């Protein structure tokens, strides 16, 4: 219970008051004085004999009896939702071409500064990148570039185990962004013909 | 009796004054005395000799009485020491008359194609 | 009086001897700080601290401030009645 | 409001809720009354006389102190007052000795000193949906 | 202390009539009735207490801010008990390039105030530390980042840039990134501040159109 | 009659600019440099 | 004009983030002096260098164990300053949200307090739940804690069809879980013994030491921003406040047991009461334009294009908001002067105005009691330290 | 007395990438589809400040004031709390 007793305060200045004035007795909050030998023999109870640790002890025994939330990865995963933000990740089109035009929307937006951006016109007369690097090592994974790209070209995919022994693995470039793309495609598909509904 | 009522001087007494627990308390017995340590207290004085606002040297003796404080404390470990009190002493005396014969701009042509800047 | 004149004056010859931004023989038994050997407050207040370390005892700010000559010294220092 | 305790309490009974609330432990231990309050704001009212008659502080202070005193008077039970103060009887008494301790600093600066033509820049904000919404 | 729960019931209603009306309407007539030294300037504000009414705002010489304060919390009209905080604004432009800043919470009346003070980078600003306990750390902070002093205060120093920091960085002229970075040297074993030095320099992106009418 | 951009927050900002006692404060040369704290080859260039 | 002399008594309290220095005649302790900047990351300069939208997940690490409350009183003071009104299905959701994320602060709070103390149990079992919304939070927005959900105008995305049903599925145990949690420390002598009357605060020093949250309330002061500054739905939120009168760790710990209470009653009432309509601002001028609606529209796409480079332009002004944060009262004052960019920027951060009261409190204590006042404090450097 | 951890089909039976029914998410305002002009609902720019006058030689009677407050446990009036904050429509 939540009631009070006095020499259980764990100061002295209450300590000391309550043993030399009767201020606790007039807070309601404080367990009445016992009036007879059955109320007595409750305090008693109370105090001695614990009374108080064993309903815990009984709870927690109880859980042992019980059941368990634990998962054994790898050979088990978590739930997570289409609108995980991971690893970035560089989309193309079913034909095989790129959906980044160079907009530098996604470098405007970036409160990271971690995109690093140079383009020009492809031979054929396309408006390409020619340099495309996102610093994993800086980037928040915020999303925002997901959220700016109107051509749904940059995607967080649902890769988040991509830990390395090294930081200049995680200097991403063009290319290995496009690999993550090409693997991931699929599934960011399958995500992007859900989240379309939301988007 | 002097400029601003010399409260420069006052400061500068007081932090020669608790020098010397300085000096014990952070084992430079085997690198400095207490002279060359007040030595470089005054040439700390010297980067500002010139100011005509006795506002600004109060501020500046505020910010130096904090500096100070947190010398006391031992709040700035001995690396502090080693990056600003006797390695820059043991580099003033240790590239004494250097042997180059050109001048500072001819120095500074042959270093870069700007001037260095910071410490 | 606290003091000899003489070997208290030796003394601070001898402490006056080891500073590098003095002439070892422009230093007389009775100078100025200012005008003799042309040493500003902050050196003013290094002598001080050289000539109460030899001797062994403690100034306040005030008396220091109050110190411009080796005469002064000198007698400041047979004033003190913590004398060593 | 809710209370802490798993226990019961009446709160009915005014002196039961000080006692949970702590007044009487961190506030003051003295129940407060009527008369209490009146004499904090007779006290104030004399205390305000250091002020000049042409202050418009003295003036504001003697407004304040006029209508607690209509309201003590033409109040008999405490919780009535309570009631129409929004507090208890002890916040007033303590609002009014902070009051009258307020004075003696004021008269000693007198903000009032300034020139009859004393200008006061005032810059007010209005709203777009004053022009916008329906008038 | 006040705002004590008085109440055993649930409350549908916030303060009294004719108090919201006064403190939001007259409440700064009031005060510039009553202490027209005190004040120097008058503004009115979005409310920082609610989105439908409106606040004022006080501007004053520091050297009645304290007797202002004093007023503020202790007037039977104005219980501005809570001094949320004290911080400052850089104003390059002005001859005074510093306007501190002073919020006012009145659980009294469901109420709050802004108060400023307009100084240079050598005036004093005498402390609010004995009209409230928190001005403390608020004034040591606003003097680490910008050096705005306080006469009078028990131990003013530093408290959130580095132990040997020197330089207010919320200042507009402060590098955003700074002059000295620090790193870890093996030939001296110690970690050592060196001169600012980035593998790829900042991009400052200009953005605002030639077009824009609110720009002030 | 005046009307100079009369509908904005501009105005107090035009005002708490020209404050009696604040609008006198000066400072001289190089002076406020000592206050910043920063490298002293700031100003050379 | 202060020597050291006297060396005597000396301690360190811990490089690991906070540093404290102490001062004991023995068992007892005598100062305290914290120092703090350990984690002082100089966000406010940073945050001129970006736009409010840029700057907006600055909030979300301000406090890293409640997020949205501290995106909400920004997005608030932007949108004051914006004069923007927010649409009902919204403040349902920011109301909804905020409320469980009220309650993951106040179970890691009382998890690792009690850890401190000595209890372990309770903080691996809250951690489930924990767990559980944090699903709750991926769910809607992608991220386990920095959501950057709440926006100008709005929010990023509608929830997810589906989201309120493990909602309430999750609050009819909730309460067995709140029940099996207090059984472990409410009924124990021990637990009491170490929390009575151990750090008493009184309410005129907590006005004088601008204590805010449930700190507040454990001093028999009747006062919730959520219904005295009602912002959003909070006002038609039917919910008690609980009142505690001695200050002490053990009320502390009482009263933020009962706002968890409160709060699952507020996640109820929201639950029954989700209204059906717009949850951005139908303002495309400063909202953002769907995505569908920008790929076939001119207007959309231009619109798209200049507040995802250069952002709306607030206009120059000034104004501070509050919100009710599970530590207390999180504030932060806008300075505008009419760019894409805030001028000024300063956040206030509860946490640290109650940090502030080690010194006196700690006073007449024991060392077994100073982790128990930072525990009872709830104190994040991250709005400590900005 | 409710216990943790539900078994299989009774907490999160569908995954969020397979909802059993099409989400149809309104973009727009019914209202404002056609309607498309904005000066009408411009709160933005169109708020303003006004320098007022000087408020020296003003008379401020707090007669006025106190005569407006109430004097009995009855005769008082409260202001309610707003239930929400304005949405204009939406
Ligand atoms: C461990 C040590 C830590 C040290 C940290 C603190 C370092 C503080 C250093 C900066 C303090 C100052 O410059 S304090 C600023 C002092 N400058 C002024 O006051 C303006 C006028 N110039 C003077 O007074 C000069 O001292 C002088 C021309 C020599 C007068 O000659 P004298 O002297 O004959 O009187
Ligand atoms: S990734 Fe998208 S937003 Fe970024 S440059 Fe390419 S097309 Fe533009
Ligand atoms: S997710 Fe955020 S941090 Fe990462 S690249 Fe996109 S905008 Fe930059």
């Amino acid at each position: 219970g939540t009631e009070r007793r006095p020499g259980e305060s764990g100061a002295w200045k209450q300590i000391e008051r309550q043993r030399y004035a009767s201020d606790w007795e007039n807070d309601p909050t404080f367990k009445r004085t016992p009036k007879n030998l059955a109320e007595v023999l409750d305090d008693s109870a109370s105090m001695l004999l614990l009374t108080d640790v064993w309903r815990g002890m009984a709870y927690t025994l109880g859980a042992f009896f019980d059941k368990k939330v634990t998962i054994m990865y790898p050979f088990e995963k978590g739930q997570l939702s289409p609108r995980f933000r991971g690893e970035h990740a560089l989309r193309r089109y079913p034909t095989g071409e790129e959906r980044c035009i160079a907009c530098k929307l996604c470098e405007a937006i970036c409160p990271a500064q971690a995109i690093t951006i140079e383009a020009e016109e492809r031979e054929d007369g396309s408006r390409r990148t020619t340099r495309y690097d996102i610093d994993m090592t800086k980037c928040i994974y915020c999303g925002f570039c997901q959220e700016a790209c109107p051509v749904d070209a940059i995607v967080e995919g649902p890769n988040f185990e991509f830990s390395t022994e090294t930081r200049e693995e995680l200097l991403y470039d063009k290319q290995k962004l496009l690999e993550n793309g090409d693997k991931w495609e699929t599934e960011i598909a399958t995500n992007l013909r859900t989240e379309s509904l939301y988007r | 009796k002097r400029l601003f009522g010399g409260a420069a001087r006052h400061f500068y007494f007081e932090i020669c004054r608790c020098l010397p627990f300085i000096q014990r308390l952070h084992k430079m017995e085997e690198m400095v005395s207490l002279k060359e340590l007040r030595a470089i207290v005054k040439e700390k004085f010297k980067e500002y000799k010139d100011v005509k606002d006795g506002r600004v040297v109060d501020l500046l003796i505020f910010k130096g009485r904090e500096e100070i404080e947190t010398y006391l404390l031992m709040h700035k470990q001995r690396h502090h020491v080693v990056t600003e009190v006797v390695e820059p002493y043991y580099a003033k005396q240790r590239a004494v008359k250097k042997v180059t014969t050109n001048s500072p701009f001819l120095d500074s042509f042959l270093s870069s194609g700007y001037a260095a800047i910071g410490v | 009086g606290f003091l000899d004149k003489d070997s208290v004056t030796e003394r601070v010859l001898h402490v006056t001897k080891h500073f590098e931004k003095i002439d070892a023989s422009k230093v007389s038994p009775a100078a100025s700080f200012e005008k003799d050997l042309g040493l500003d407050s902050l050196d003013v207040v290094e002598l001080v601290m050289a000539l109460e370390e030899e001797f062994g005892l403690e100034i306040p700010d005030a008396e220091a401030d109050k110190i411009a000559s080796v005469g002064d010294a000198i007698n400041y220092i047979c004033s003190n009645p913590m004398a060593k | 409001f809710k209370a802490v305790a798993d226990v019961e309490i009446d709160f009915n009974n005014r002196e039961v809720l000080k006692k949970y609330v702590g007044i009487r432990d961190h506030l003051s231990k003295e129940p407060g009354t009527r008369g209490k309050l009146i004499e904090a704001l007779t006290e104030v009212l004399s205390s305000i006389k250091a002020a000049p008659e042409g202050s418009d502080y003295r003036k504001a202070v003697e407004a304040s102190c006029i209508y607690r005193l209509k309201v003590c008077k033409e109040n008999e039970s405490d919780a009535a007052i309570e009631e129409v103060l929004d507090a208890h009887l002890e916040e007033l008494i303590k609002e009014a000795k902070e009051e009258a301790r307020l004075v003696p600093l004021i008269a000693g600066n007198a903000p009032w000193d300034v020139p009859a033509d004393y200008a006061v820049p005032v810059v007010d904000y209005t709203d777009a949906a004053t022009i916008l919404d329906a008038p | 202390g006040y705002a004590y729960a008085r109440k055993t019931t649930d409350k549908d209603y916030i303060a009294s009539e004719h108090m919201q009306a006064f403190g939001n309407t007259q409440l700064t007539d009031y005060i510039i009735k009553t202490v027209p030294k005190f004040v120097k300037m008058a503004v009115t504000g979005p409310a920082q207490s609610s989105v439908l009414y409106q606040e004022p705002t006080i501007y004053t010489t520091p050297e009645s801010l304290v007797p202002l304060m004093v007023f503020l919390r202790d007037h039977t009209n104005t219980q501005f008990k809570c001094l949320l905080d004290v911080t400052a604004v850089d104003f390059p432009e002005r001859a005074a390039r510093f306007e501190v800043v002073y919020h006012l919470l009145s659980p009294r009346w469901n109420n709050r105030i802004r108060v400023k003070v307009c100084v240079d980078e050598v005036t004093a600003v005498p402390t609010l530390c004995k009209v409230f306990n928190t001005a403390n750390w608020f004034e040591r902070e606003t003097w680490d980042m910008f050096g705005v002093f306080f006469s009078g205060h028990p131990d003013l120093r530093r408290i959130l840039t580095d132990y040997g920091f020197t330089g207010h960085p919320l200042r507009k002229d402060f590098p955003m990134t700074g002059y000295q970075e620090v790193r870890y040297d093996y030939g001296k074993k110690r970690v050592v501040s060196e001169p600012l030095e980035l593998t790829q320099e900042f991009r400052y992106f200009d953005f605002n159109s030639p077009w824009e009418t609110l720009n002030r | 009659e005046f009307a100079t951009a009369s509908a904005d927050y501009s105005i107090a900002m035009k005002k708490a600019a020209e404050i009696t006692g604040a609008a006198e404060s000066a400072m001289g040369p190089k002076e406020g440099g000592f206050t910043a704290g920063v490298p002293l080859d700031t100003f050379t260039r | 004009l202060t020597p050291a002399k006297v060396n005597n008594f000396t301690l360190n309290f811990g490089p690991q983030v906070l540093r404290l220095v102490l001062e004991m005649q023995g068992e007892i302790i005598m100062r305290a002096d914290p120092h703090i900047g350990l984690l002082h990351r100089g966000t406010e300069k940073l945050l001129e260098y970006k736009t409010y939208l840029q700057g907006l997940p600055y909030f979300d690490r301000l406090d890293y164990v409640s997020m949205m409350c501290m995106e909400h009183s920004y997005v608030l003071a932007i949108e004051q300053l914006l004069n923007v009104s927010v649409p009902l299905r919204g403040q349902y959701i920011r109301v909804l949200f905020s409320e469980i994320t009220r309650v993951l602060n106040h179970l890691l709070a009382i998890t690792c307090h009690s850890m401190d103390v000595g209890a372990l149990t309770p903080f691996l079992w809250a951690f489930e739940e924990r767990e559980k919304l944090f699903e709750f939070y991926e769910r809607v927005s992608g991220a386990r804690m920095h959501a950057a959900y709440f926006r100008v105008g709005g929010v990023s995305q509608d929830l997810p069809i589906g989201l309120l049903r493990d909602v309430y599925d999750w609050a009819r145990q909730f309460a067995s879980r709140l029940d099996e949690m207090e059984e472990l420390l409410t009924g124990n002598r021990i637990w009491k013994e170490r929390t009575v009357d151990v750090g008493t605060i009184t309410a005129q020093m907590a006005w004088d030491w601008g204590c805010s949250g449930p700190i507040l309330r454990a001093s028999g002061i009747d006062w919730d921003l959520r219904k005295t500054q009602p912002y959003d739905a909070y006002g038609k939120m039917q919910f008690n406040v609980p009142i505690a009168g001695h200050g002490d760790c053990y009320d502390r710990y009482l009263v933020r047991l009962q706002e968890m209470r409160e709060s699952l009653r507020i996640i109820y009432q929201c639950l029954n009461e989700m209204p059906d309509g717009l949850y951005k601002s139908p303002d495309g001028k400063v909202c953002p334009p769907s995505r569908s609606t920008m790929k076939q529209s001119m207007e959309a796409l231009i619109h798209h294009f200049k507040l995802y480079t250069e952002g709306f332009h607030v206009p120059a002004g000034e104004t501070y908001r509050a919100v009710e944060a599970p530590k207390g009262e999180f504030g932060v004052y806008l300075v505008s002067r009419g760019g894409n960019r805030p001028y000024r920027c300063k956040i206030r951060s509860p946490g640290y105005a109650h940090l502030q009261m080690t010194d006196v409190i700690s006073r007449g204590a024991m060392l077994a009691d100073v982790v128990t006042i930072i525990g009872t404090l709830d104190v994040v450097f991250g709005e400590i330290d900005r | 007395f409710e216990h943790y951890l539900p078994m299989g089909l009774e907490y999160r039976k569908f995954s969020p990438g397979t909802q059993p029914v099409k989400a149809v998410v309104p973009h727009d305002s019914p209202k404002l589809v056609y309607d498309i002009k904005y000066f009408v609902r411009d709160y933005r720019r169109n708020n303003k400040y006004t320098a007022r006058t000087v408020d020296a030689k003003t008379t401020f009677d707090f007669d006025k004031l106190y005569a407006g407050m109430p004097t009995k446990p009855e005769q008082v009036k409260n202001v309610t709390r707003p239930l929400i904050m304005p949405t204009r429509g939406y």
